[PDB]
């Protein structure tokens, strides 16, 4: 009769596959910041986008061979994403709701998530676990207080 | 007990276990679980370890020589160094930085390293005419990077089934219990092992494993806790505390003692000496307790007394009343109370009278109580209630 449960019941057995994936997620990490990061220089040289598949590539790409550096990379940083989803208990625990909801203090923590994987840093010397759990407790922050008093308040 | 400090088998720097000839056999608990029988030998070559699995090309890693006499740069971490490091790059990204202790020699004349190779300088036999001064347990392989020589050192100490008895002497009560001293030292581990970069001052610990065996638990009295606790009137004065590590059968008995009007009065009786072993047949301790007033105690039962409930006569118990009646009743009418009961005069006697016929009646007290049938009892004969105890109920 829980969803939080759920989390556990689902994502408490989720592990962290190690933080050795970390340089094969680093190829992707990249890999992906380029399929973008050009597609969008492409975007915004022209076309504001062509939708079209290459473009999705700076570089030459066979549409399926770039498709699976997409969806892969992204796998990537979406397994590591999903594993890296244990520990954020501790950032429920010491902002138990914030005056809103012990989930909504991990879900808005979820936002952190993903803000890290992307700018975590990879060749860094040690894992997020001193760099994710930052964002994650700046992005609950920023929230929950934003979040709840049906009145926002400035941070001021 | 206690723990004691055995410094041997101790260090400052990494291992290898690389060992001569102590011996357990494998047996399991190489481990904790410890055996030590034999082994005046501990060839073991401490070293350093770093298993962080990290990127490749960090700061820098260097094979062919050790890195620096005292703390030295590696990758982002430092090092309170103890020679050669074996380099330890594996898959697409390295892991574990295993340096072993000091000393680079310089192999060129290549035609060295493992032109001898898992054989040391024993210390007695030299390898290329240099002097042979102590263990140094040649580099398995060596010379990559092509000049630099290495047979690492070794280090070596005897421990016997056991370097130093401590007291060894302890015997106890025993009508059958069996107690024994044991200071078993202890392992940091087997060939089975290759050790790393830790503490490394752990590599013995002479604890006690004191054990106290053999069955017969009538007499071994908590066998399967012969388990110790010790404790102090051997504190100063015999200083030494007698380390019994005793275990303990003190059987509980309530005082039973509350003169009740119907378990009474009770007697307590011990034999305590400072302990006869449960004195075989002994007269631990008792309890005597007394019954109600004047009483024939009678058919009353044996010991275990399960129903409480004891057959048994007093002044009162019989009625002891006038029979100016002529010679009426014999041991046992049954008197239900009605009239000429007690021929001429009458009486409100009840129950079972045993006679009313020297005129003073015999009845042991009695007093009916009419029922029906519908019936769900309780009692059936030969119970001496106590109140409100539960009878014959009717539904």
């Amino acid at each position: 009769e829980d969803s939080i449960r759920l989390y556990l019941q689902e994502i408490g057995r989720i592990r962290l596959l190690r933080a050795d994936e970390e340089i094969e997620l680093a190829r992707k990490i990249a890999d992906l910041l380029e399929l973008e990061r050009v597609r969008e220089r492409l975007s915004e040289k022209l076309e504001r986008d062509p939708r079209d598949s290459e473009w999705a590539e700076a570089v030459q790409l066979p549409l399926p061979a770039f498709r699976y550096r997409l969806h892969i990379g992204r796998r990537a940083k979406d397994k590591m994403v999903q594993s890296n989803l244990r520990l954020v208990v501790s950032i429920a625990k010491k902002y138990m709701n914030r005056g809103l909801s012990f989930q909504d203090l991990i879900q808005e923590g979820s936002l952190g998530l993903i803000r890290a994987a992307e700018k975590f840093d990879h060749e860094k010397g040690y894992k997020f676990s001193t760099y994710a759990t930052w964002w994650i407790r700046q992005a609950i922050t920023r929230a929950i207080a934003d979040q709840s008093r049906t009145i926002r308040l400035p941070v001021h | 007990v206690a723990e004691l400090i055995d410094d041997r088998y101790r260090t400052t720097t990494g291992g290898f276990l690389k060992f001569a000839g102590v011996e357990v056999q494998k047996k399991g608990k190489a481990k904790l679980g410890y055996e030590v029988v034999q082994g005046g030998t501990l060839l073991w070559i401490p070293e350093e370890t770093h298993e962080v699995n990290k990127d490749i090309s960090l700061l820098l890693v260097e094979d062919g020589q050790y890195v620096e006499a005292g703390t030295e740069v590696v990758k982002d971490i430092f090092c309170q160094n103890s020679g050669v490091v074996e380099v330890t790059q594996k898959n697409d990204i390295l892991r574990e930085v295993v340096v072993k202790p000091g000393e680079l020699l310089m192999v060129d004349d290549p035609e060295a390293v493992i032109g001898r190779d898992n054989t040391l300088l024993q210390p007695g036999e030299e390898l290329l005419g240099q002097v042979a001064t102590e263990l140094r347990y040649i580099q398995y392989v060596e010379s990559p990077e092509g000049p630099a020589l290495l047979s690492r050192p070794v280090v070596e100490f005897a421990v016997p089934s056991n370097p130093d008895v401590p007291s060894t002497t302890s015997v106890s009560q025993q009508t059958g219990r069996s107690i024994q001293m044991r200071a078993v030292q202890r392992l940091p581990y087997k060939d089975s092992e290759r050790v790393k970069s830790v503490e490394g001052v752990e590599l013995l610990r002479t604890q006690l494993v004191l054990e106290i065996e053999q069955e017969g638990e009538q007499e071994h009295n908590a066998s399967p806790l012969a388990a110790d606790i010790e404790l102090i009137p051997d504190l100063e004065d015999a200083d030494v505390q007698r380390l019994q590590l005793v275990i303990l059968e003190s059987l509980v008995l309530r005082r039973d003692i509350a003169a009740d009007a119907t378990q009474g009065s009770t007697q307590t009786s011990l034999e305590v000496k400072d302990g006869d072993t449960i004195v075989p047949g002994s007269v631990v301790a008792r309890t005597q307790i007394l019954s109600k007033e004047g009483g024939i105690v009678r058919g009353v039962q044996k010991g275990s007394e399960a129903v409480r409930r004891c057959l048994v006569l007093r002044h009162s118990d019989m009625a002891t009343l006038n029979i100016s009646a002529k010679p009426k009743v014999k041991a046992g009418d049954l008197i239900v109370a009605g009239t000429e009961l007690a021929p001429g005069i009458f009486a409100e006697e009840s129950g079972q009278i045993v006679g009313v016929k020297n005129y003073a009646v015999t009845i042991r007290a009695g007093r009916p109580y009419r029922v029906s049938p519908g019936a769900v009892l309780q009692i059936e004969d030969g119970d001496l209630v106590q109140r409100g105890d539960n009878l014959v109920l009717l539904v």
